[PDB]
């Protein structure tokens, strides 16, 4: 009865710690591409040389929000 | 729909990856290029990174593999629903919103906790009016275009 309630509120906060992990990995994607971070005259002299180190953050980035992603789906 | 400079970008970023040219990635390059920018994944981080777009099964990324993850980035239908459902899980109401609080609140104090200065940013970038709600549907609208 009420040990059912208890139950699924203790199966719904095992999915908290990764649904956390997930809107944070798709946040620093997004914040990539935006984030005063890279607003720099740093920033923008080394994007300016190589573009790649950039775009290999932004791999990386992908590649972890992806993992992110699939354990969440697996707390389902 | 990808332009031909915008492949010999992805190209370039690959070969920073692929230092010995013969069109892969594997645990070592992936976790070379990492580390010289001061990250410190684990082995088991590295595997998991590859298997998610290792479409072969020999535990490397090829280019085409890299190139779609490149271009997809987070603007799937999948992506769209799952980071929707995250959003969900600290949704009492269900109603589609989160206070700016509460959402300050996780981000500071679960899983991969976001600085000060990162959760300020996010709050920054969503817009609050009234009870200080946000509606995180039209925030992953935002992340995932
Ligand atoms: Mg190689």
């Amino acid at each position: 009865m009420k040990v059912q309630e208890q139950h699924r509120q203790k199966h719904f906060e095992k999915r908290r710690m990764p649904a956390a992990n997930l809107i944070q990995a798709a946040w620093r994607l997004y914040s990539t591409d935006m984030s005063r971070a890279y607003l720099t005259a740093t920033w923008y002299k080394l994007d300016d040389i190589m573009p790649a180190v950039k775009t290999v953050i932004r791999s990386i980035r992908i590649l972890k929000f992806l993992v992110a992603k699939r354990k969440f789906k697996e707390t389902l | 729909q990808l332009t031909e400079e915008q492949i010999a970008e992805f190209k370039e970023a690959f070969s920073l990856f692929d230092k010995d040219g013969d069109g892969t990635i594997t645990t070592k390059e992936l976790g070379t290029v990492m580390r010289s920018l001061g990250q410190n994944p684990t082995e088991a981080e590295l595997q998991d990174m590859i298997n998610e777009v290792d479409a072969d099964g020999n535990g490397t990324i090829d280019f085409p593999e890299f190139l779609t993850m490149m271009a997809r980035k987070m603007k799937d239908t999948d992506s769209e629903e799952e980071i929707r459902e995250a959003f969900r899980v600290f949704d009492k109401d269900g109603n589609g919103y989160i206070s700016a609080a509460e959402l300050r609140h996780v981000m500071t104090n679960l899983g991969e906790k976001l600085t000060d200065e990162e959760v300020d940013e996010m709050i920054r970038e969503a817009d609050i009016d009234g009870d200080g709600q946000v509606n995180y549907e039209e925030f992953v609208q935002m992340m995932t275009a």
